[PDB]
């Protein structure tokens, strides 16, 4: 966030404006700030206290740490180094979509930030047209006629990808709208392959 | 070539003298106090009030305003000492509403949000003061406005005090309409329940964002179900008051965020830029320097080499009129005009400060005032009728004036020198006290000393005695009422004086002060007759 | 050709009628009792101050206002009740200054004349606030301000009230300036000793006219001889403040009389004229035909009717919204767009209202509103969330206009309607009030049954009992403040709407009222977003 | 902090859909008989023509375009099917002229060429509208104008619809003069032999260039040799007509680059600039989305988020009204308020429509309007005549908008929705359509039904009778009539509608529309009188 408030400082013609700074200041008070976290299935929530010199005071739980860093580019990639209740050390962050990825010499983490609702669409999913195709490859075999009433895992259609067989298996017992393919047909990756009548 | 080695102003302290040790010690104490009970004022309504508002889904203001602002930014928050108290028995922290200025989208915003734990959000007559206060900061520096309105309308008691007169209630939506006139935008956001006063602000907001379920807009409350008379749908389906629908507090933050990228507008400066450099000496000095007792005095001049970027101060008519300051200097790299007081002021200081304002006016640069006047224990009267004929040039440039000007008071500020050093009545863009800071018309004993006096005349002329006991019974009241009116809280629980700062914080106040008032473009300055 | 025939407004109401007897009975009771309270304020400070003022051979301030204007003028004196048992114990007749609109060398020019009888000219918080008033009215109309400077400075105590803030003390100065630096010419006449606040005045006065031994200008009275410290003869000859020498308050006045002759001042007016003709019906009907009942109501094209010249009136979209009556006159020959209220308003009324703002904004014809906004006892919501979409639209227009406005409220003027029908928060030229009227934020009863239900919903949510003994306990002093608060002398006790008016003199004053105001130029209206 | 993730518009059509096959057919098809149609227009005058032009040593008009535009810039054509089918026997390709926006050293100019194989360059009446259409466009975004002045002046026969009129021939010359006089450089290169009317047009130009032995201006041919009536060496030398002489095509070409870098000219934008996205979805598939079926109706989102910068979209009041689609965009990294129809107008789409042109006016935003009004099959009346009173809001709030406006009409466009939504006669920037566009006053079949009702109600007053044969024999003449008006290339024909634009290049025309109308300043909106 402190590197996106750099990028739009250099475009503005007040270049040393204070409110440029990421101090996250206040008057007669310090600013904290509740974030929300994803590891695996748990959501973290770390309370983060903006400090006067710069660092920031974490609380996660009953424990706190200090954490003071900074970004530094190595060639392409960007480090972070941080120092963590005065241990300090070095990683590669990405950040690609709502995942968060730290590359250590001890290993690599991923962690997962929350998606807003309002910007998930409302109403994602209506319908879902049959398994999609693992991968592209040929069909095989077909086991369903065009209409065919079918039971959660009853084999639809085989599928050979890179010589390995995928079996498709039906999502519901809903009796089968329409085949979108034939047997010998290459069907793409993530293509639907059965239709199933509205229910 | 502007590499030209410079002198640089201020010294260092002797940190061993025990007047720098107490000095610290006093203005440790005040800071302390300062910040426990600006602490205790952001607790907010109360625990009851803020369990049932989080328990009806809302978010707390303080939780809304981090939310809005931009990640990291500094909030300026004004007049966090309003209504403190004010009211003998009722407890209205902050004054029920939160106002201040910070950036929303790479913009300089202010924003205005009711504190719906605080009586219900009832607009006490403390709350309508300082609402309009910051619309007034924003109309004059041309910021937009953004208002998250949760309140509860006018409170019923004390109605006398904010429905009927200019400065009452309905000041707020004319400055609305007058700042939309104006091409200043307005965005109105409601998280929650209005009333028959808060309605009218969504309607006169250019945009509206009003959240599904928790939103309510009604002309009148239903003392038919609150939803059904206003609510989120109605509003944006069937009556069209809405102009967007938020499904609860983050979405209507997020809205709010993109409404304003949309405004289309971009900031220009007028004033040359340089970079910004740090001054060369700390800032916590400044409490040994100036200390809490304000019979002593010391060099403003310390405090301004403790203020400006890399200690530079560039002293205009250094040795005629000494007890008054001027000069040139940069903050934060914007260019700036230093007028402090460094004594009592006579002719000459008057005759100095005037060419100096009109030198700022001519050249559009921005003036400061440090306020430090002095009581008359000194001089009892030093042929005042002398400085009466300066005085007014220095308080007409002041006020002909239409530079931005800033003015922070570091210590007394007493009679006509108030007005002189541009008081709260000269319209300065911004205002700051120092908690060591005394306001009033005279001290006290000096007042105690007139009233006596006039007393004994009209007493003689009477014919009537005045006793030396009804003298010392006169005298008594009145210096316990001056001290405690002059107290810088009851300045602040007024909204005279926006907020206190802590004076190592004073540097970042007026950057930040600074960089928000140069949003307006500079107008040319017009004088009246001088009475040269 | 002018000469088409015309339809004329108003009838002839029924004498003979008991409810015309008995409104005719209330409304002259009322007129008499104003008259006799304003014959008491006029008689001044008191017995032996006027002894003593006239034993210093001054002039008593009305007596020096009848000498300086023009023979025969009429003078329109504001705010003559301001003070009016304002303050328990102290009485401030006047509030201790007089300011009028008056006709000097053939100029109208406001004047603020210091009681010196009164506290020794001492300025309480209302004196200040009345000449505060009274300066952004010379503002706005462009009106020559003159000051008959007599006052003992600010009073010491109530010192928090009349030092600090932004519409404190200082703004005077600030005023003063900023309308000499507009061409607007200020005059300034020390008649007597004045102090710290008051030597300012005339330093900061373009020209000034000092009396040779009761004159006295300094900085800081004695509590050296007074004379000495301040005179006219030092003024005048050494330190040069004073810019003419008198020898009495006689020559003076005739001092004053031609430095404004030599102002080289003309009036020109934008509007067009016609010649001036006289209502078709006697304005006394106006005691019956409005009483002093608010319950009862009566139609307001007889008070037009009345009022206008040749009771010539054309109404504007008639049937339409008819609650609301608006349309095109003439008083003394001046345009003006007449908008009364006639009923509650509703979203047709709030439409038309807008409407016809535009259309005078356009043309550039002045406005008048007549205010007689109507209780809730019939309608207890009517869906008023309709009307919140439109009440709006008149709020903002109203808001908008530029175009002079003037305010006179007839009878009530609750909640929103006052905002909506040019308040006083909206800044009108001029306000207004019948003796007859009331005035706050909803009625007293309404306001009883709001509070009740609250509470009796927040026990029942607590599980508290709210005892029926308890609500009645709760609804009494809510009642009885309302209608304390509500009378005429109360708001006119505090300087909201300058002064209450006898009815058979409204046309006097509103021509009075336009005239003045047509001095400044009208200027271009723009307009906000209009939420259509 | 614009890194503020944002929802995006737009959805993945259904490829497998028989619906969507069966439209993208029969746009397939429409697309490339407008390439065809296009194709032989280029083809030019004819093959002699073109061959008596090449042997004359001249440049064919297109080359000269391609050879005085920077090298690989776009070029934008206008209006090049005007005269397709408008004369019953003679063949006018593109009307005789090439009219154009492109980049001549780095500057946006507007190009009009004659095409001297087209009747020897003859101006007929739509080669006269056709230049004053490219005139008015180049004055209204201030862009210089170049003429390859290469005519045989007005063509004789027909001479009543091109020499009387207000806009006719002279309004060219008029034009010119007004554009000089508004520091709108005027260049004028003469390429070939002109006439009377031609030879004006170098002489009111401020820079003329002629080419040595093609080029030939006398203000009468010899209908004296022509070279010696008029030539390069006399104008150069002895007339002083012309100020720079060429030897041949490519070096006039040069030398008009040349003079145009030498204007001294600099771009300046006043909106704000944001890095450029394409957007998420191919633009092929409005093939498929909208079809060639009017009946049919499609979601205009479809068509917003395949045409915008990263589909990104901000909808204004998506609840109410929802016939009419209101929101905020970017193209190309300008900020632009799209403004477009999805079903039939109502009251509320009108008051929408009304707020977000206020907004847009306000914020100096520039509008763009997607057309495609719905036929009245569905609802005969519908009370129209509430529509009325809000449909005229939008026609006057479109009427006063100041800032750059597009049309784009890509459906239907009947009746007073045409004037509503930005039409011709409202002065757009630029007007496009699509290819299945259908524009005239009122369906076919509506207007036969209107037509018949009257003659039945005149007959029977008059008591002759009506015969069923005879309403039919009149409805079957104004069905065909109305279908062959409502034709694109009908209305393309004429001047009106610029050109026609396969659906796949909207993106790019819309950006270079904006791109060359961002030349001007946005001046400041003035309304009238909102009827509200
Ligand atoms: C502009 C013009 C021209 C005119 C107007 O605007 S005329 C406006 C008329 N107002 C209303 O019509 C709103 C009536 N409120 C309500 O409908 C609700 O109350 C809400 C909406 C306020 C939400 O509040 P809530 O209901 O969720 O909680 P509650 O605890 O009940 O909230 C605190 C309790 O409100 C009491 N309280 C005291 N004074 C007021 C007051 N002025 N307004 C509201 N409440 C007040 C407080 O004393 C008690 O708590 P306490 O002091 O006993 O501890
Ligand atoms: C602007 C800034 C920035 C600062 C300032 O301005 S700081 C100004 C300080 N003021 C002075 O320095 C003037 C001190 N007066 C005097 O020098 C004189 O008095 C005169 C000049 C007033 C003439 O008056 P006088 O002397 O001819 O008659 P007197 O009857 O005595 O007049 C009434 C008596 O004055 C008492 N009284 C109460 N309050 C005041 C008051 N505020 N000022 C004066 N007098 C007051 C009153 O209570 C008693 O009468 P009462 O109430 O007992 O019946
Ligand atoms: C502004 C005001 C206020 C007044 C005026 O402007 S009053 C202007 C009077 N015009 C002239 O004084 C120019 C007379 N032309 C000529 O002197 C030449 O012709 C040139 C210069 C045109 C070059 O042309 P060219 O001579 O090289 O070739 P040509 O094939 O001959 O060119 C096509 C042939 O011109 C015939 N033709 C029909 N109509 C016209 C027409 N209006 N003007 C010219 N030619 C026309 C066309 O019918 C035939 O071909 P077609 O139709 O038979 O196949
Ligand atoms: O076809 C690709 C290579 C791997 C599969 C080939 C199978 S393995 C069993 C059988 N024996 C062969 O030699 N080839 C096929």
């Amino acid at each position: 966030e402190k590197a996106m408030t750099d990028t739009f400082t250099l475009q503005a013609h007040d270049q040393f404006s204070p409110f440029s700074s990421s101090s996250g200041r206040r008057l007669n008070i310090s600013y904290t700030r509740n974030m929300t976290l994803k590891d695996g299935k748990n959501n973290v929530a770390i309370a983060v206290t903006y400090n006067h010199d710069g660092s920031y005071s974490m609380q996660i739980e009953d424990k706190t740490f200090q954490v003071l860093g900074n970004l530094y580019s190595e060639g392409d990639c960007t480090y972070l180094k941080c120092s963590v209740n005065g241990v300090a050390s070095k990683a590669k962050l990405i950040i690609l979509e709502n995942t968060i990825y730290l590359f250590s010499k001890e290993g690599s983490i991923e962690i997962d930030i929350p998606v807003p609702k309002y910007l998930s669409s409302v109403s994602s999913q209506e319908t879902q047209g049959g398994p999609l195709a693992p991968m592209t490859g040929t069909i095989e075999k077909v086991f369903v006629k065009a209409g065919d009433k079918v039971k959660a895992g009853d084999s639809l259609m085989v599928m050979i990808a890179m010589k390995m067989e995928h079996t498709i298996k039906s999502p519901k017992d809903g009796t089968v709208k329409k085949v979108f393919y034939r047997e010998g047909a290459q069907a793409n990756r993530h293509t639907p392959l059965v239709e199933f009548e509205e229910e | 070539y502007h590499g030209d080695s410079v002198a640089s102003l201020g010294t260092q302290p002797d940190l061993g003298s025990a007047l720098y040790q107490e000095n610290y010690k006093q203005m440790k104490a005040l800071v302390n106090q300062l910040h426990e009970r600006v602490e205790h004022i952001k607790l907010g309504g109360g625990e009851k009030a803020r369990a049932l508002h989080i328990s009806r889904g809302k978010l707390l203001p303080r939780e809304r305003i981090d939310n809005l602002i931009d990640p990291g930014s500094p909030f300026l928050e004004l007049s966090q000492f309003a209504g403190y108290q004010l009211y003998d028995n009722e407890e209205v922290p902050g004054g029920g509403i939160i106002t201040g200025i910070g950036r929303v989208s790479g913009v300089e915003c202010m924003i205005i949000a009711n504190d719906a734990t605080v009586k219900g959000g009832a607009y006490y007559p403390v709350t309508v003061k300082k609402q309009l206060r910051a619309q007034e900061i924003a109309m004059q520096n041309r910021l937009p406005c953004i208002y998250l309105v949760d309140s509860g309308g006018a409170y019923l008691p004390r109605q006398a005090d904010v429905f009927p007169d200019r400065d009452h209630f309905g000041r707020t939506f004319y400055n609305q309409a007058i700042m939309s006139s104006k091409n200043i935008a307005q965005i109105a956001v409601v998280m929650g329940s209005c009333t028959a006063g808060g309605a009218y602000v969504p309607a006169m907001a250019d945009e509206n964002i009003i959240v599904r379920k928790q939103g309510t807009i009604f002309l009148a409350g239903p003392p038919v179900s609150a939803e059904d008379l206003g609510g989120a749908d109605l509003h944006c389906r069937k009556s069209g008051v809405s102009d967007h629908w938020a499904l609860d507090d983050h979405h209507a933050l997020h809205l709010t965020r993109k409404v304003v990228r949309n405004l289309n507008y971009q900031k220009k400066l007028d004033v040359t830029i340089e970079p910004s450099e740090e001054p060369l000496f700390p800032a916590d000095e400044l409490y040994g320097i100036v200390g809490a007792n304000l019979k002593r005095s010391f060099d403003v001049r310390e405090v301004i080499a403790r203020i400006v970027d890399g200690s530079r101060f560039t002293e205009f008519k250094a040795f005629y009129g000494d007890t008054l300051v001027t000069g040139f200097a940069r903050i934060f790299g914007y260019p700036v005009g230093i007028v402090g007081n460094n004594g009592v002021l006579f002719s000459e200081s008057a005759k100095k400060g005037t060419h100096f304002v009109q030198l700022c006016c001519q050249r559009n640069i921005p003036l400061l005032f440090l306020q430090n006047i002095t009581g008359f224990m000194v001089g009892r009267e030093y042929e005042a009728e002398g400085i009466a004929k300066d005085g007014a040039k220095m308080v007409a440039a002041v006020a002909c004036a239409q530079v931005p000007k800033i003015t922070l008071i570091i210590g007394g500020s007493y009679g006509a020198g108030n007005y002189g050093m541009c008081g709260r009545a000269y319209s300065p863009r911004f205002l700051y006290i120092w908690p060591n800071a005394r306001i009033s018309v005279m001290g006290g004993e000096q007042a105690a000393n007139v009233l006596a006096t006039i007393t004994k005349d009209q007493r003689a002329r009477e014919g009537k005695q005045f006793s030396s006991a009804d003298e010392a019974a006169l005298k008594e009241p009145i210096i316990k009422k001056f001290e405690e009116e002059g107290n810088p809280y009851y300045s602040s629980a007024r909204v005279w004086d926006d907020g206190i700062i802590d004076p190592a914080d004073t540097r970042l106040v007026l950057g930040l002060s600074f960089s928000a008032a140069l949003n307006a473009p500079i107008e040319k300055t017009d004088f009246g007759i001088f009475r040269m």
